[PDB]
Order: structure tokens, then sequence, then C-alpha cells
């Protein structure tokens, strides 16, 4: 009896994540104020299995 | 001499991934599924004697 057991797993993640805040604030003499932000937030995730 | 042609169509969905660097800082690897209906134009053909 001639057994051949051959196995190849493969395995690869790629995970990428941006964040991106900025926010600006102008406050004057209690007569002009103004405060804004934006945040962004992007994650990506790829898995290749084999 | 030209016995038959013909043409096939085909639906399939394709998944490709693409790293998209924008800003050439924000770079994101982004996958996405796309169905395709290919269709492909088949000639047989046979050799008789001259």
């Amino acid at each position: 009896q001639e057994d051949h057991v051959r196995s190849s797993f493969l395995l690869d993640n790629q995970n990428s994540q941006n964040t991106v805040t900025a926010s600006a604030g102008i406050a004057f003499l209690n007569i002009v104020n103004f405060k804004v932000e934006t945040d962004y937030i992007s994650q990506t995730s790829l898995t290749k299995d084999y | 001499v030209h016995l038959l042609s013909q043409t096939h169509e085909e639906g399939y969905s394709r998944l490709e991934c693409k790293k998209k660097c924008t800003l050439k800082i924000f770079c994101k690897t982004v996958c996405e599924d796309v169905f395709r209906v290919a269709k492909a134009e088949f000639r047989a053909y046979w050799c008789v004697a001259a």
C-alpha cells in the first residue's frame, strides 16, 4: 500500500483603514462663533483563501 | 470549406479587486462584481480533398 497525501492551504488578509478629522472653530467676543467639523472613516478588508 | 459559423452567449459574474489611491495618500483595495454576458463567435470548418 502506497499513500501520498498533499495538502496546500493559503490565506491572505489585507485591511486598510483611513480616518480623517478636520475641525475649525472661530469664537470672537461673544459676537461671532462658528464651529465646523468633518470626520471621514473608510475601512476595507479583503481576505483570499485557497 | 465553411461548415457553420454561429455565436454563443453566456452570462457570468466576475469579481475583480483594484487598489485605488486617491490623492496619492488614500489607498484602498475595493472589490466589485460585474455580471457580463460574453458573446463569442465560433466557426467550424471541414477539410475536403482538393
